[PDB]
C-alpha cells in the first residue's frame, strides 16, 4: 500500500509544524530590520540581476524567491496588508511569526495547536475591541497636525523654517478638506527671495495673452478650449456669444483672434499645459470642449476671481475663488531653483501625512504605544480565562511588545530597557505613551504627532492571527512537486 | 601554543554560562521526580554493585559520581538544605536550576551576568518579604497538632493507620517540647507484624516502637512519620506556617510579575522570569501524579488571583483547592530559606565567569 | 525546511556588515596603487583577446567582471565620478573603501550604522563647508579658463593635442553659457587625419538631394519635416507656400518631389535621422511637423549659413550660423575609433571643469592639501560635539588622510613620517602645504602652482561618503538559486 | 559535557521504563513455560558444573545469574513466595510480568506510570475481596486437612506416597496448633528404606523423619512436604480456600472489568488492563498443557459464567472442568499473597526511571 | 429539477452550489433512513461498550477480536 508515491512530500510531527515556523521566522526577521523610520533597506537582485532597493515588506516579499510554501503565506499577508491599509505591511509579518514562536512553546508543553488557535482568535477579537475604545479621535483639529507636519519638514534643509511651512500644510488641508484630496494642492515653485516668503493662494496659480483684456475678472466663466484658435472672426463670435470672458486654449491663438478678444474685452491665455486645463475643469468645473464650434454657455466654469498677480515680480494667472473650493495653490518661493524642488517634495509628504491623520478620525499613538497596552490588557484577559487559553492569550500579549522592541533595536536604544520603561510609563501616563527613537525615551506620541488609523491596526492583528491559525492547523501536509 | 593543561576543558564568556547552567538543570531533573508525596525512589548503584533506594535528594546527589564542578555546587545546596531544614532538599536543588533556565534566554542574547544577579538578588528579597507578612500562626493544641498529624501522614503509606501514629507523634512531641529537639525522640523500626501494633514508649523521651509485615511497609511507614514530626514540631517551635501545594509560589510569582510592570528596565523582564520559575513547584507537583500541568497551572493562577494566598493544588484530587481549608500548612521557615539558598546560590552560578580546570 | 529558495547563501548581523565593507575595501586596494603621478598601470585580459593596460580606476573596474553587488556599486561610484570631473576616479574609490575599514572598527565595538551614518553624513557636510570656506576663487577669463581645461586634459592620449582640445572645450563651454548646459555640445567625430584637424562648428551638422539645387543658402528658412515626400506635387506646394528654401525630410523623398522643390530653388534633404530633426528645431527654431498638409510659414526656422561640404568625400550638410547657436558642434578628428572615443571624453570632462570656471571657479591646492585641512578641521568639530560620535568624526577625518598617505607611498618616502610633518606645517601655515611626490617632501602647493577646482574635490567627498551609506544600510543579501 | 564520571549509567524516562518492561517481562516469560502440571523444567548450569533441573521458579531464579536490578526484584517475589506459602512460586513471577505487558500499553496512551498504579491497586484489592467471597471455609477436621496436603504433594517426587506424607503433616501441625506455628515442626531426612517409612516423632514439637532412595529423591519429598506444611498452616490460620485451575483468575478478571466500568477516570483502562492480565495465568495453563490458550480461555470463560467461577482449566483432561469437584484447591493466603507481591513489586518498576548500572 | 444559483462572484456561487449539494445529500440520507444518531463519538462508545460485553458472552477467539473491534471505535471520540 505504501504511505505515498514518488511524488508526495509528507511532513509530520514537530518536523512539519517547526520547519514552517522557522520559515516564517526567517522571512519575518528579514523585513524586521526595515521596520521604523530607521529602517534598513534591502538590495533585491532577482534572476536577471536587477536591483530594487526597498523598505516595504510587500515589495520585498513579492521579489524574494521563497521555497517553503508556508513562508509564502507571509507574502500573501503583506500583499493584503498593502492593498488594504498600506503601511504596517512589515508589522503583520513579524507579529505573525512571533505568534508562532510563542505558539510552539505551548506546543512543546504537549498542547495541541487547536487549543492555542482558539486563544489567538479570542485574544485578537478582544484586542480589536480595545481599539474602538482607545481611538484617539483627532479634533480639522489644528495643534495636533502642526506637530505632525513639523515632523515631515524636519531632517531637511527646510527644517530651519519647517515650522512656517508646517502651518501652510495645515491651512492648505483644512481649506480643501471634506477625505483629503492631495491632488488638489497646486504647489507652484519659483526661485525668488527666501523660503520665508512662501505663501498659500486661495485658489489656483498659473505660471492674459494681450495687454488689452481685463487683468481681473470677478465671476469668471472659464472656457477651456482644446483645439487652438489658428486658421477667424467667426470663432471669436462663438465664444463671445456664450459669455466666456476667460478663454483657456490648449493650443496657440492666432494673432488676429487675440486682437478680437481685446475688442470684446475677454482675457484668454494661449498654450496652457494639458495638465493645467484639467485642473481648471475640476475647480470652476469648466468643460473641456475640443472644437470651438461646440462651446456653449453651459460649458463655462465659474471662478469668483481670476487676476494676474506679480509673484516675485513675475506674471502669473491666479484663477482662485472658483466655485469648487476643492482647488488651492501654495506659492512656494525659494532662493535657487534646486531649492524649490526640495521644499516642494517636502510639501507633498506633509500633505500626505496630514491627509492620513484626517482620514479615519479614530487614530492612535504609534511608536508601539498601542501594542504595549494590548500586552497589558490581554495579559489580564489571560488570567481571567484559565486552561490552556491563558498561556495562549498571554503569549499573544508577549508577541505584541515586539514592534516597539524592534524599533529600539533600530536606534541603539537598548530594547529590554525601553520596552520596559514603555510599560511602566504606559500605565502611568495613559495610552498616549510610545517609543520615540528621536530622544530615546517614552514620549507622548499623541502630542508629538505620531498617529495611526484605527483600521490599520485592526486588520494587521486580524490578518496575522488568522494566517497563523491556518498554519498551526497544519499537522501533516503532503504536496507533490 | 600550550596555554592549557593536559585534558583541561575550559570555556569562556557566554559559553561557560551555557554549560554550567545546563549541567545544573539536568542534574536537578533526576531528583525532580522524587518530589511530591508520590515521588519516584531511585536505586543508585556505585561501581561496586551497591544498589541503594532513596527518595531524598541529598542522599542521591551524594552517591552520584559528579565530575563537573558546576554540578558539584548542587550537591552543596542539597547538603545545606539537608542540614538546615531537613525535608525539601529536592526543592532547593530543582528551584536553583529552574532559575538558571529563566536567565539563559537572556544570557544567550547578551544580557550581562552581573546585571542578572542584581535582579535575582532583588527578587529574592521581595519574595521572602511577602512570606514574612502573610504567614500564619495558630498553636501545643493537641487538637490542631493531631489534625495536621493526620494530613501529614496522608499521601504516604501510613495513611492507612494515620489515626494511630498521628497520636503517638503528637504525644511523643507533647512530652519533650521546650522547643522540641528531634534528637530526644528515638525511633526504633522493627520489621515484623502489623503497623497496628506500634507503640510510643514514653515523662520525657520516647521510643516509637514500630512493627510492619515487611521492611517495605515498615520503612515506607517510618518515613511518613518522620514527616509528621517535622511538621508538628515546627508549628510548636516556629508558629510561622505558610500555605503548601505550591500556593505561595503562585502568589509570589504573581506579585513579582506586578513588580515587573512597575520596575522598568532589565529587572522588569527578569523579575518576571524569577516568577515564571516559581511556577515550577506547582508544575512538577501535578506531573508527579499524571495530571496535565498546563491546565492546572493556568487554572491555579486564575483561582489564585481570584481567590487568595491559600489556593494551592490538591494533587490528591488533581484540582485547585484552598489550603487554608484543606489544612495544608508547613513552617514559614521552609520557604523562607528555600528562596534564600536556592536563589542567591544560583546567582553565583552565572556569576562564575569561566572556570579553569586541570588534568 | 528550505525557507528562502534552495541552495542559497544567507548572512546576518556580523556577517552582512563585515562582508559588505571588506568587499568595497578590497576593490579599493586594487586601484589604490594607481593613484598619483607614479601609479602602476595594471594589465587586465578579457576572455576575448583584448589586453587593456590602463591606470584609470574606472576603465579598470569596467573591465573586471564583478559578481558581488557590493563591489558592483563601487563600479557605479567610478561611473559617476568619471562622468563629472573625470580624474580622481580612483581617489573616490580609495576613500569610499577606507571609510568602511574604519567604520567596521566601530561595528565591532557594536555601534549600529545609524548612529554611524548620521555622523558620516553630518561630517560630509563639514568637509563641504570647509572646502568652500578655504577654497580660492580663480578667475572666466580665456587665459585662466584655458589653464583649467588644460591641467585636466594633461596626462592623457589627448595630452599631445591638449592645446587644441582645450580651446575646443573653451569655445564650446563659453558658448553654451547663458548656468552652463553641457547637453548642447553636440560632438561629431570623423575618421581621417590627426587630432590637429579638429574644430568647433557653430551649428547643427547633418550626415542636397539634387545636384542642381542650392549648395549654400544666404538666409535659410528650414522647415522640419518628418513624413515622406513619396507617394508629391500638392505636398511640395504646401511647403513652397511657406517661403522656405531648405526642407529637412526625415524619410525618403520621391524623385518627383525632388524636381518640384528643385524647380522652386529649395534644397531638399531626404532620409534625415530623427535625432537631427530635434537638434535643428532647438538651434534654428523650426518646428517639427508630421505631414506636409500641416506645414505653415510659422514652423519654418531660420539659419545664416547652410553649406554642404565634403568632410572626407562625404558631403555633410552644415546648417551653421543659427539664430541661437546655443548648440555648437565639436568636430573631433582621430587616427582611429580608439583615439576618437578617448579624445572625446577628455574633451567632455574638460568641458565640465570649464563649466565651473564660468559658474563657480573655486579650486583647492592638490597634493592632498584639501583632504588634510578638512581632516584637521573635522577633528576640531569632533571636540565640539563630544558624545560617542566624538570618535567617529575623527575616524572619518583620519580616513581622508589616505589620499596624501597613498600619495607619498607611490613615491617611496615614508607615509607616516610625511604625515606627521604634513599636519605639522599644515596646522601652522594655513592649508597651502601639500605632499610633493617629486621632492618626497611637503611643499607649499599654492606656491608651486598646484590647484584643483573645488567641484573636482566637491563631488569627491560627496560620492565617497554617500557610498558608505547605501552600503552600510545593506541589511541582508539573499535571493539565490 | 562529562558532568558525571562514566561509571554509572542513567536512563531518562521512557529510556529506563522501557528497559524494565522488557527485562521484567522477559524473565517472566521464562517461568511461564514451567507453569502448570505439564510444566517444562529448566536446566541451570552454574559456573561450577552442577546441573540444576527444576520446575519451581524460586529454585530457577536463585541459580540464575541476575545483574539486572529489575530482575533482582522478580527474584525476591518468587523467593518470598516460597518462604511464606511456598506453592505456586512461578505464578507470582508470571503474573508480575503480565501486569507489565498490560501497563506498557497504557503508558503508550500517555498514561503516566504512577497513575497506572491506581487501577492496578484499586482492582487488586477488590480482586482479593472477590476471593473472600468465593472462598470455602472448612472447619481439627482431619479430612479436609489431609486432602489439602495431598494436593500440595501432587505431581512431585512424593506423589507416590502423598497419602502418608499428608497424614504426617496434618498431625505435626495439629499438635502444635496451640494458634499454630511452623517453628515447632522440625524436619529431618535420612537415607535407608523407602518413602513409606516416613514417621512423625512426637506435642508442641514434631520431628519428621524422611526416608528415601538417592539423596535427591529425598530432597524433593522434603520439599513437597515443606509446602504441604505451609498450605495446611495457611488454612488453619485462615478458614479460606479457593479453586485453582484458573477458575479464580477468570472470576476476578471478569469482576474487575465490570467494576472498571462503574469507575470512571483513567483508573478505568487500568483496572481493565489489570483484569486482562488475570487471564495470562489460565492462558498459560492451556499453554504448557498442549491446548490452544486462545480457544481454551474463551471456552472456560463461557463455561465460567454458566457454572459460576468454580470452573477452571483441566490441564489433564484437556478442556473446561470444575476445579472444586476435581479437588483442585489452594489456600486463600496464597492467592491473596500472590497478587500482592507481584503487583506491589510492579508498582516499584514504574516508580523507577533512572538506574546507575554498575558493570 | 434544476436549481439556478445566482451570485455576484464565482466565490460566493461556489459556496452556494457546494453547500446546497450537502443540503441535498442530507435529505437523501434522511429518506434512506428516517432514523438519526447523535454524533460526537456517542455511537462509537455506544458500540464499543456493548461489543466489549458481546465478546465476554460470545466466547471463541472472537472475544478478544470483538473487544479490539470495540476499542478500535474509541478512536473517533
Amino acid at each position: 500500500e505504501g504511505p505515498l508515491s514518488v511524488f508526495g512530500d509528507r511532513s509530520t510531527g514537530e518536523a512539519i509544524r517547526s520547519q514552517n515556523v522557522m520559515a516564517a521566522a526567517s522571512i519575518a526577521n528579514i523585513v524586521k530590520s526595515s521596520l521604523g523610520p530607521v529602517g534598513l533597506d534591502k538590495m533585491l537582485v532577482d534572476d536577471i540581476g536587477d536591483v530594487t532597493i526597498t523598505n516595504d515588506g510587500a515589495t520585498i516579499l513579492k521579489l524574494l524567491e521563497v521555497e517553503h510554501p508556508a513562508a509564502k503565506v507571509l507574502c500573501e499577508l503583506a500583499d493584503l496588508q498593502d492593498k488594504e491599509v498600506g503601511d504596517g505591511t512589515t508589522s503583520v509579518v513579524i507579529i505573525a511569526a512571533e505568534l508562532l514562536k510563542n505558539a510552539d512553546e505551548l506546543v512543546k508543553q504537549k498542547i495541541h495547536p487547536t487549543s492555542v488557535i482558539s486563544g489567538y482568535r479570542l485574544a485578537c477579537k478582544e484586542a480589536v475591541r480595545y481599539i474602538s475604545e482607545n481611538l484617539i479621535i483627532n479634533t480639522l483639529g489644528r495643534d495636533c497636525l502642526i506637530n505632525a507636519a513639523k515632523t515631515s519638514m524636519s531632517s531637511k534643509v527646510i527644517g530651519i523654517n519647517g515650522d512656517f511651512f508646517a502651518n501652510l500644510v495645515v491651512d492648505a488641508v483644512l481649506a480643501i478638506k471634506y477625505r483629503y484630496p492631495v491632488n488638489s494642492i497646486n504647489v507652484l515653485k519659483a526661485h525668488g527671495r527666501s523660503q520665508m516668503e512662501s505663501m498659500l493662494i486661495n485658489g489656483y496659480a498659473l505660471n492674459v495673452g494681450s495687454q488689452g483684456m481685463p487683468k481681473r475678472i470677478v465671476n469668471a466663466k472659464i472656457a477651456c478650449l482644446d483645439f487652438s484658435l489658428q486658421k477667424t472672426k467667426e470663432r471669436i463670435q462663438k465664444i463671445l456669444a456664450t459669455g466666456a470672458n476667460v478663454i483657456l486654449t490648449t493650443g496657440g491663438i492666432d494673432d488676429m483672434c487675440l486682437k478680437y478678444f481685446v475688442e470684446a474685452g475677454a482675457m484668454a491665455v494661449r498654450r496652457v499645459l494639458k495638465r493645467d486645463l484639467k485642473r481648471i475643469a475640476k475647480a470652476s468645473g469648466a468643460t473641456v470642449l475640443s472644437t470651438l464650434a461646440n462651446l456653449e454657455a453651459s460649458m463655462l466654469g465659474q471662478a469668483e476671481e481670476v487676476v494676474q498677480e506679480r509673484i516675485c515680480d513675475d506674471e502669473l494667472i491666479l484663477i482662485k475663488n472658483t466655485k469648487a473650493r476643492t482647488s488651492a495653490s501654495v506659492i512656494l518661493r525659494g532662493a535657487n531653483d534646486f531649492m524649490c524642488d526640495e521644499m516642494e517634495r517636502s510639501l507633498h509628504d506633509a500633505l500626505c501625512v496630514v491627509k492620513r491623520v484626517l482620514e479615519s478620525k479614530s487614530v492612535v499613538p504609534g511608536g508601539g504605544a498601542v501594542e504595549a497596552a494590548l500586552s497589558i490588557y490581554l495579559e489580564n484577559y489571560a488570567t481571567s480565562m484559565g486552561s490552556r487559553e491563558q498561556l495562549a492569550i498571554a503569549e499573544f500579549a508577549r508577541s505584541l511588545p515586539v514592534i516597539p522592541n524592534t524599533l529600539a533595536v533600530n536606534a541603539a536604544q537598548d530594547s529590554t530597557d525601553l520596552v520596559a520603561k514603555l510599560r511602566a510609563f504606559h500605565n502611568e501616563a495613559l495610552k498616549w505613551i510610545g517609543l520615540d527613537l528621536v530622544n530615546g525615551k517614552p514620549r507622548d506620541n499623541k502630542q508629538a504627532g505620531v498617529f495611526e488609523p484605527t483600521i490599520v491596526k485592526v486588520k494587521s492583528l486580524k490578518f496575522a492571527t488568522e494566517a497563523a491559525i491556518t498554519i498551526l492547523r497544519i499537522d501533516d501536509l503532503i504536496k507533490l512537486h | 601554543v600550550i596555554l592549557l593543561k593536559e585534558g583541561t576543558d575550559s570555556s569562556q564568556g557566554i559559553p561557560q554560562l551555557v554549560s554550567n547552567i545546563s549541567a545544573c538543570q539536568v542534574i536537578a531533573e533526576a531528583v525532580r521526580t522524587t518530589l511530591g508525596p508520590r515521588g519516584m525512589d531511585k536505586l543508585i548503584v556505585d561501581g561496586r554493585g551497591k544498589a541503594t533506594i532513596s527518595n531524598d535528594g541529598a542522599t542521591i546527589l551524594k552517591l552520584l559520581d559528579v565530575v563537573h564542578p558546576a554540578a558539584k555546587t548542587l550537591v552543596d545546596i542539597a547538603k545545606s538544605q539537608d542540614a538546615e531544614v531537613g525535608d525539601g532538599t529536592t526543592s532547593v536543588t530543582l528551584l536553583a536550576a529552574e532559575f538558571l533556565k529563566q536567565v539563559k534566554p537572556y544570557v544567550e542574547e547578551g544580557l550581562h551576568p552581573q546585571i542578572i544577579i542584581r535582579a535575582f538578588r532583588t527578587a529574592t528579597q521581595l519574595a521572602v518579604n511577602k512570606i514574612k507578612e502573610i504567614a500564619v500562626t495558630v498553636k501545643e493544641q493537641r487538637k490542631l497538632l493531631e489534625k495536621c498529624a493526620m494530613t501529614a501522614l496522608s499521601s504516604k503509606l501510613i495513611s492507612q493507620q494515620k489515626a494511630f501514629f498521628a497520636k503517638m507523634v503528637v504525644d511523643a512531641v507533647m512530652m519533650l517540647d521546650d522547643l522540641l529537639q528531634l534528637k530526644m525522640i528515638g525511633i526504633k523500626k522493627v520489621q515484623g507484624g502489623a503497623l497496628e501494633e506500634s507503640q510510643l514508649v514514653a515523662a520525657k523521651t520516647c521510643t516509637i516502637i514500630l512493627r510492619g509485615g515487611a521492611e517495605q511497609f515498615m520503612e515506607e511507614t517510618e518515613r511518613s512519620l518522620h514527616d509528621a514530626i517535622m511538621i508538628v514540631r515546627r508549628a510548636i517551635k516556629n508558629d510561622s506556617v505558610v500555605a503548601g501545594g505550591g500556593a505561595i509560589e503562585m502568589e509570589l510569582s504573581k506579585y513579582l510579575r506586578d513588580y515587573s510592570r512597575t520596575i522598568p528596565g532589565k529587572q522588569q523582564l527578569l523579575i518576571g522570569a524569577y516568577a515564571k520559575a516559581l511556577e515550577i513547584i506547582p508544575r512538577q507537583l501535578c506531573d508527579n501524579a499524571g495530571f496535565d500541568a498546563t491546565n492546572i497551572l493556568n487554572k491555579l493562577r486564575a483561582r489564585h488571583a481570584q481567590g487568595g494566598m491559600w489556593y494551592g493544588v490538591d494533587i490528591n484530587t488533581e484540582d485547585i483547592a484552598d489550603n487554608f481549608e484543606a489544612f495544608v500548612w508547613e513552617p514559614a521557615m521552609v520557604r523562607i530559606n528555600a528562596l534564600t539558598a536556592a536563589s542567591e546560590a544560583a546567582c553565583l552560578i552565572v556569576s562564575v565567569d569561566e572556570t579553569i580546570k586541570n588534568p | 525546511v528550505l525557507v528562502l529558495s534552495q541552495n542559497t547563501k544567507r548572512e546576518s548581523g556580523r556577517k552582512v556588515q563585515s562582508g559588505n565593507i571588506n568587499a568595497a575595501k578590497t576593490i579599493a586596494d586594487i586601484i589604490r596603487t594607481c593613484l598619483g603621478p607614479k601609479s602602476m598601470m595594471k594589465m587586465l585580459l578579457d576572455p576575448m583577446g583584448g589586453i587593456v593596460m590602463t591606470n584609470d580606476g574606472n576603465a579598470i573596474l569596467r573591465e573586471i567582471q564583478v559578481q558581488h553587488p557590493a563591489a558592483k556599486s563601487m563600479i557605479e561610484i567610478s561611473r559617476t565620478q568619471d562622468e563629472e570631473v573625470g580624474d580622481g576616479t580612483t581617489s573616490v574609490i580609495i576613500l569610499a573603501g577606507e571609510m568602511l575599514s574604519v567604520a567596521e572598527h566601530f561595528l565591532e565595538q557594536q555601534m549600529h550604522p545609524t548612529v554611524v551614518i548620521s555622523a558620516y553624513r553630518k561630517a560630509l557636510d563639514d568637509m563641504i563647508s570647509t572646502l568652500k570656506k578655504i577654497s580660492i576663487p580663480v578667475d572666466s577669463n580665456r587665459d585662466t579658463m584655458l589653464n583649467i581645461i588644460n591641467s585636466s586634459i594633461t596626462t592623457k592620449v589627448i595630452s599631445r593635442w591638449s592645446s587644441l582640445a582645450c580651446n575646443i572645450a573653451l569655445d564650446a563651454v563659453k558658448t553654451v553659457q547663458f548656468i552652463d548646459i553641457k547637453k548642447y555640445a553636440r560632438v561629431e567625430k570623423i575618421p581621417g587625419g590627426i587630432i590637429e584637424d579638429s574644430c568647433v562648428l557653430r551649428g547643427v551638422m547633418i550626415n542636397v538631394t539634387h545636384p542642381r539645387m542650392r549648395r549654400y543658402i544666404k538666409n535659410p528658412r528650414i522647415v522640419l519635416l518628418d513624413s515622406s515626400l513619396e507617394y508629391i506635387q500638392q505636398l511640395c506646394e504646401d511647403i513652397i507656400q511657406l517661403k522656405p528654401d531648405v526642407v529637412i525630410t526625415e524619410k525618403g523623398i520621391s524623385d518627383l518631389a525632388q524636381h518640384y522643390l528643385m524647380r522652386a530653388n529649395i534644397t531638399a534633404i531626404r532620409r534625415v535621422r530623427k535625432t537631427d530633426n530635434n537638434r535643428i528645431a532647438r538651434a534654428c527654431g523650426a518646428r517639427i511637423v508630421s505631414r506636409p498638409e500641416e506645414l505653415r510659414e510659422e514652423d519654418v526656422g531660420t539659419g545664416a549659413l547652410l553649406e554642404i561640404k565634403k568632410i572626407g568625400d562625404e558631403y555633410f550638410t552644415f546648417i551653421t550660423e543659427c539664430k541661437d547657436p546655443k548648440a555648437c558642434t565639436i568636430l573631433l578628428r582621430g587616427a582611429s575609433k580608439e583615439i576618437l572615443s578617448e579624445v572625446e571624453r577628455n574633451l567632455q570632462d574638460a568641458m565640465q571643469v570649464c563649466r565651473n570656471v564660468l559658474l563657480d571657479p573655486q579650486l583647492v591646492p592638490g597634493g592632498g592639501a584639501s583632504e588634510m585641512a578638512v581632516a584637521h578641521a573635522l577633528t576640531e568639530k569632533s571636540k565640539a560635539m563630544t558624545g560617542v560620535e566624538q570618535w567617529p568624526y575623527r575616524a572619518v577625518a583620519q580616513a581622508l588622510e589616505v589620499i596624501p598617505r597613498t600619495l607619498i607611498q607611490n613615491c617611496g618616502a615614508s607615509t607616516i613620517r610625511l604625515l606627521t610633518s604634513l599636519r605639522a606645517k599644515h596646522t601652522q601655515e594655513c592649508e597651502t602645504w601639500g605632499v610633493n611626490g617629486e621632492t618626497g617632501t611637503l611643499v607649499d602647493m599654492k606656491e608651486l602652482g598646484i590647484w584643483e577646482p573645488l567641484a573636482v574635490k566637491l563631488q569627491t567627498y560627496k560620492t565617497a561618503v554617500e557610498t558608505a551609506v547605501l552600503l552600510l544600510r545593506i541589511d541582508d543579501i539573499v535571493s539565490g538559486h | 559535557i562529562i558532568k558525571d564520571q562514566d561509571r554509572k549509567s542513567r536512563l531518562m524516562g521512557l529510556e529506563a521504563l522501557k528497559s524494565h518492561i522488557m527485562a521484567a517481562k522477559a524473565v517472566a516469560n521464562t517461568m511461564k513455560t514451567s507453569l502448570g502440571p505439564n510444566g517444562l523444567d529448566k536446566m541451570m548450569v552454574d559456573k561450577d558444573g552442577d546441573v540444576t533441573v527444576t520446575n519451581d521458579g524460586a529454585t530457577i531464579l536463585s541459580m540464575m545469574d541476575v545483574d539486572h536490578q529489575i530482575a533482582k526484584l522478580m527474584v525476591e517475589l518468587s523467593k518470598s513466595q516460597d518462604d511464606e506459602i511456598g506453592d505456586g512460586t512461578t505464578g507470582v513471577v508470571v503474573l508480575a510480568g503480565a501486569l507489565l505487558e498490560e501497563a506498557e500499553q497504557l503508558l503508550d496512551r500517555g498514561i503516566h506510570p504512577i497513575r497506572i498504579a491506581d487501577g492496578y491497586e484499586q482492582a487488586a484489592r477488590i480482586a482479593i475481596e472477590h476471593l473472600d467471597k468465593i472462598s470455602d471455609s472448612v472447619l481439627k477436621n482431619t479430612e479436609p486437612l489431609i486432602q489439602t496436603a495431598k494436593t500440595t504433594l501432587g505431581s512431585k517426587v512424593v506423589n507416590s506416597c502423598h497419602r502418608q506424607m499428608a497424614e504426617i503433616a496434618v498431625n505435626a501441625v495439629l499438635t502444635v496448633a496451640d494458634d499454630v506455628d511452623f517453628e515447632l515442626i522440625k524436619v529431618e531426612g535420612k537415607v535407608g528404606g523407602r518413602l513409606e517409612d516416613t514417621k512423625l516423632i512426637k506435642s508442641r514439637a514434631v520431628t519428621i523423619f524422611i526416608r528415601g532412595g538417592n539423596k535427591m529423591i529425598i530432597e524433593e519429598a522434603k520439599r513437597s512436604l515443606h509446602d504441604a506444611l505451609c498450605v495446611i498452616r495457611n488454612l488453619i490460620r485462615d478458614n479460606r480456600v479457593v479453586y485453582g485451575g484458573g477458575a479464580a483468575e477468570i472470576s476476578c478478571a471478569l469482576a474487575v472489568s465490570q467494576e472498571a466500568d462503574k469507575c470512571p477516570t483513567l483508573e478505568q483502562y487500568a483496572m481493565r488492563a489489570f483484569a486482562d492480565a488475570l487471564e495470562v495465568i489460565p492462558m498459560a495453563l492451556a499453554e504448557n498443557s498442549g491446548m490452544n490458550p486462545i480457544q481454551t480461555m474463551t471456552e472456560v470463560r463461557a463455561r465460567q459464567v454458566k457454572e459460576n467461577p468454580a470452573l477452571g482449566i483441566d490441564c489433564l483432561h484437556k478442556g473446561t472442568n470444575d476445579m472444586k469437584h476435581q479437588h483442585v484447591i489452594e489456600t486463600l493466603i496464597g492467592k491473596k499473597q500472590q497478587i500482592s507481591l507481584a503487583t506491589q513489586m510492579v508498582r516499584m518498576i514504574l516508580k523507577i526511571d533512572d538506574i546507575r548500572k554498575p558493570g | 429539477v434544476t436549481i439556478v444559483v445566482r451570485g455576484s462572484n464565482k466565490l460566493v456561487i461556489e459556496e452556494a452550489e457546494r453547500s446546497i449539494h450537502d443540503a441535498l445529500c442530507v435529505i437523501r440520507c434522511l429518506v434512506k433512513k428516517r432514523a438519526l444518531i447523535a454524533g460526537g463519538g456517542a455511537p462509537e462508545i455506544e458500540l464499543a461498550l456493548r461489543l466489549t460485553e458481546y465478546s465476554r458472552t460470545l466466547s471463541g477467539m472472537e472475544s478478544y477480536c470483538i473487544r479490539a473491534f470495540a476499542d478500535a471505535m474509541e478512536v473517533i471520540p
